[PDB]
């Protein structure tokens, strides 16, 4: 017994079918479409499309999942302590969200992750691509060039120190122009454009199967202005989160999202909390917050299903995201 | 009933269905609602064959009520007791968890719902040696945490390797995918009535809110129907096939007008059988694995009892 | 048969007279003592005269699949003054149960169980739990037209009223929530009820046993309030 409500049927065909008095697909499977159309007053096209959509609609256990996640590596951050606290870097097949006060280094982290995703597997990278979707216009090519130059300098240094021929073999292809051609750029100035780009993502990822990272630098800005109806915003945010997690699990990606902080006057001493309400709080697999403390930037893990929350210091150098 | 098929009931022919659908009476519901005398003499059909057909049609479509005592002795052995690692709910649940009920946990961000699900699944798979099916909808599962939890109870590689392969995981991100997965599970277990091993006894849904939350909103009505259908099929699965089903959920408005309440509105409140409201402590002793567990609805024992559960030092 | 004063002084004494047939329904939110109240009513009235009950038979129809054997057995054991292990099986062997999955299934079971009725006359109470569990499904399935909705529900209503008036039975039912209530079913159900009451409970922690009830008696328009206390051994009244 399978109720017809559990199928992606059009409301009209569903309502006329249940008005006829059918409540199981097991007997719709063998009914000839001619008398089917005659009985419920429909044509052949809707009958055949209903039949195919009904008939159209794997067995992986924990061991296979463990093996698969061990096969694919982690995205390096060039911050050793941040890699240690996160289990080895940014995990794949999961949605990661970063919050923080303005001018704290979220865009620098996004740029570094875009650069770091192209490290060859021999050195310990993932060797993939990157997709950058900008909603604020804060993507400057000069900073990316500087970060890539610093990364290639460090990579050459460590390769020379290792003194291994296989390391040299994976460097001539690792040139500035090649790595900087593997970052695909978009720009959505409105939340509708961002949603449309999100709907268009799966085909783009089907075309380019080497992509292993998707960055959406700023999701609060499109949704925090000119939107009086809160329910519509909540529905859009929930749908976007579901689509992003579906994309991450289907294409083996690492979704990176950026958020904003908002002052909350609790008790009498105001403190900063992430924006977009409380329902959005558990829409991301991992949540990270960047503090300021006293002239010292701290990266504190907030929510994760793998590691306990702690605190790690960091700072930004003219070479990019670094530790110490 | 749909169109006439051979084998549905004895003594069926095309003349019968032709005359009945000419008389504006085809389905079983209006045929039995209409008087048997009316169709018998008004249409002139034979009374004996008509009454025999009606009785054999009802009998093969009905559920005959049974006595209570006998089913009680059979349920004495059909049921089972599942322990997770803490007895706070165990004492307040007639000294044992119920296999065949819909229990659920409501908790906010970082509460520990999936941690409870993970530890319970590990305990069920390893200690009691049965297959378990886990359904994830937001990527909340990591196999490293399962391995770490298993290592806290065993130190042998073979046991860890064997335990993992009996935990089946499937990804469903839309309500149609979840419905298809559950229907496939129902069909497979119906086909596996002969077998005695390999049948999953515990079914866990990581998050039922996230899947159905986009479907709500507006002034329409299809989302409520979809969630009610999902609840009905979950209840039928758990009752008929004797499985323990555990789902999670979120909380709603905490303002002055509305107390801390489970999500999905009022209609979802009637669905589950047991509610556990995880919470975090404030002030001294915060952070870490210190979480306050409470029993909101049990419908079997007095409620409103608060306890302590540690996860950081547990497993 | 139709007597409601022998062992019902606490709740249902001074409102009725020995008559032919009646219909009762229950309303209120979740966790209000509904199923516990039905458990009390059925356990108090499933014993023979010598053991304190009425030596009557009750049929159970379940729709929410929330019926629990262990709670009923425990409440029976903790109520029996002569509590023993060998006679509880015989005391509970006068119980009939059936499970329902859909409104069509409910109607088909209703039109099938007449052979059961004619089998035994000892049946004296009929409980239908949560007839409100099939609202949204067919409400959206039937379509925009109101007639296409609750059609099977109207047929079920007429079948139930016929089966309760003709056979001298008593009916109990439970309804969910959507001035203290809202018109939920079709109009065919409002006339059936002989006494309607609402279930309520506040959020006081130290009085988790506290419960409240308010009833409407349309045949007399009498406003009556009742108070009861939940307990492990049963439902206490004061
Ligand atoms: N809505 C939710 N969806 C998924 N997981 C949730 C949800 N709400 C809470 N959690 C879980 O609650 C847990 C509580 O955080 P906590 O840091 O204690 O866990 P942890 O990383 O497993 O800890 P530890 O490794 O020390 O045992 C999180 O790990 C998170 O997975
Ligand atoms: N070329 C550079 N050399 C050194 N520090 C830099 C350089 N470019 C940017 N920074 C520092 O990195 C920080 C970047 O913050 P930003 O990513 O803009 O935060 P947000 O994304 O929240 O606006 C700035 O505070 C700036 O001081
Ligand atoms: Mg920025």
């Amino acid at each position: 017994q399978r109720d017809l409500v559990s199928f992606p049927l059009s409301p009209a065909v569903r309502v006329k079918l249940v008005s006829a008095g059918f409540q199981t697909a097991e007997e719709l499977l063998e009914v000839k479409p001619s008398e089917l159309s005659k009985e419920v007053g429909i044509s052949k096209a809707e009958a055949l499309e209903t039949l195919q959509i009904i008939r159209r609609e794997k067995k992986c256990t924990a061991l296979e999942l463990l093996e698969q996640e061990h096969t694919q590596g982690f995205i390096i951050t060039f911050c050793s302590a941040l890699d240690d606290i996160l289990g080895g870097g940014v995990p794949l097949m999961k949605t990661t969200e970063i919050c923080g006060a303005p001018g704290v280094g979220k865009t620098q982290l996004c740029m570094q992750l875009a650069v770091d995703v192209q490290i060859p597997e021999c050195f310990g990278g993932v060797a993939g691509e990157a997709v950058f979707i900008d909603t604020e216009g804060s993507f400057m090519v000069d900073r990316v060039v500087d970060l890539a130059t610093a990364c290639i300098q460090h990579l050459q240094l460590i390769a020379e120190k290792h003194k291994g021929e296989e390391h040299r073999k994976a460097l001539e292809d690792f040139t500035l122009d090649n790595i900087l051609s593997h970052i695909y750029y978009f720009r959505c100035r409105d939340y509708t454009e961002l949603l449309a780009q999100v709907y268009l993502l799966p085909d783009f990822l089907s075309e380019h199967s080497k992509v292993r990272l998707v960055i959406v630098d700023g999701i609060a800005f499109p949704f925090r202005h000119d939107l009086d109806d809160l329910s519509l915003r909540t529905r859009l945010l929930n749908g976007l989160a579901q689509q992003m997690i579906s994309l991450a699990n289907n294409h083996r990606l690492a979704v990176i999202l950026t958020n904003q902080m908002t002052t909350k006057i609790d008790r009498n001493q105001a403190l900063l909390v992430p924006a977009l309400g409380e329902s959005w709080g558990h829409a991301a697999t991992i949540r990270l917050i960047f503090h300021w403390d006293r002239k010292q930037r701290l990266a504190t893990l907030y929510k994760s299903p793998s590691q306990k929350e702690c605190t790690v210091l960091f700072q930004i150098k003219p070479q990019g995201f670094r530790d110490t | 009933m749909g169109v006439l098929r051979v084998g549905l009931c004895p003594g069926l022919t095309e003349e019968m269905i032709q005359l009945l659908r000419s008389h504006r009476i085809k389905t079983v519901v209006d045929l039995v609602s209409a008087d048997l005398e009316e169709v018998a003499q008004k249409c002139g059909l034979s009374y004996k064959a008509l009454v025999a057909l009606r009785r054999v049609l009802l009998a093969q479509f009905s559920a005959f009520p049974v006595n209570g005592a006998d089913l009680y002795e059979e349920l004495k052995t059909s049921t089972a007791i599942l322990s997770t690692g803490i007895g706070s709910l165990d004492k307040l649940l007639d000294a044992g968890l119920y296999t065949g009920e819909v229990t659920e946990i409501v908790g906010g961000p970082g509460s520990g719902k999936t941690q409870v699900c993970l530890c319970m699944a590990a305990n069920v798979a390893h200690g009691l040696q049965q297959n378990v099916l886990y359904v994830d909808s937001n990527g909340g599962l990591t196999a490293s945490r399962l391995l770490q939890l298993l290592q806290a109870k065993t130190q042998d590689e073979e046991e860890q390797a064997e335990a993992l392969r009996r935990i089946q995981v499937v990804h469903a991100f839309d309500i149609f995918q979840m419905l298809d997965v559950l229907q496939e599970l129902r069909g497979t277990v119906a086909q596996q009535v002969t077998g005695s091993s390999g049948t999953v006894k515990v079914v866990v849904v990581d998050s039922v809110t996230a899947v159905v939350s986009p479907l709500l909103g507006g002034q329409q009505r299809e989302g409520l129907a979809l969630m009610m259908q999902l609840a009905r099929e979950l209840k039928t699965l758990a009752r008929d096939l004797g499985m323990a089903v555990v789902v999670t959920n979120h909380i709603t408005r905490d303002r002055d007008s509305g107390r801390l309440k489970p999500a999905l509105g009022r209609s979802w409140s009637f669905v589950p059988s047991t509610r556990i409201l995880l919470d975090t402590i404030e002030g001294a002793g915060a952070s870490g694995g210190r979480r306050m567990a409470c029993l909101a609805k049990s419908s079997r024992q007095p409620t409103g009892f608060q306890e302590m559960v540690d996860i950081g030092t547990w497993g | 048969r139709s007597s409601l004063k022998e062992i019902e002084p606490n709740l249902f004494a001074d409102e009725d007279s020995p008559v032919h047939g009646d219909i009762l329904e229950f309303h209120g939110p979740e966790g209000t003592g509904k199923t516990e109240m039905l458990y009390h009513l059925t356990a108090r009235c499933i014993l023979p005269k010598s053991e304190g009950g009425l030596e009557v038979e009750v049929l159970f129809i379940d729709t929410d699949y929330h019926f629990d054997m262990l709670r009923l057995v425990t409440i029976l054991e903790h109520r029996l003054s002569q509590s023993s292990e060998e006679i509880i099986k015989y005391c509970l062997g006068r119980f009939f149960l059936v499970y329902c999955s859909s409104s069509t299934h409910l109607l088909l079971t209703l039109y099938s169980l007449e052979s059961m009725f004619c089998s035994h006359p000892s049946l004296c109470l009929l409980i239908l739990d949560s007839l409100s569990a099939f609202y949204w499904i067919d409400r959206v399935n039937g379509g925009e037209s109101v007639n296409l909705q609750e059609s099977t529900l109207r047929k079920c209503s007429q079948c139930l009223e016929k089966l309760v008036n003709d056979y001298r039975l008593v009916l109990f039912a439970t309804t969910q929530t959507i001035i203290d209530y809202r018109p939920y079913l079709c109009k065919a159900w409002q006339q059936l009820v002989k006494h309607r009451m609402f279930f309520s409970k506040q959020d006081d922690s130290q009085s988790s046993n506290q419960f409240s009830l308010v009833s409407r008696c349309l045949k007399s328009n009498s406003l009556k309030k009742h108070f009861f206390i939940i307990g492990e051994s049963g439902v206490e009244f004061c």
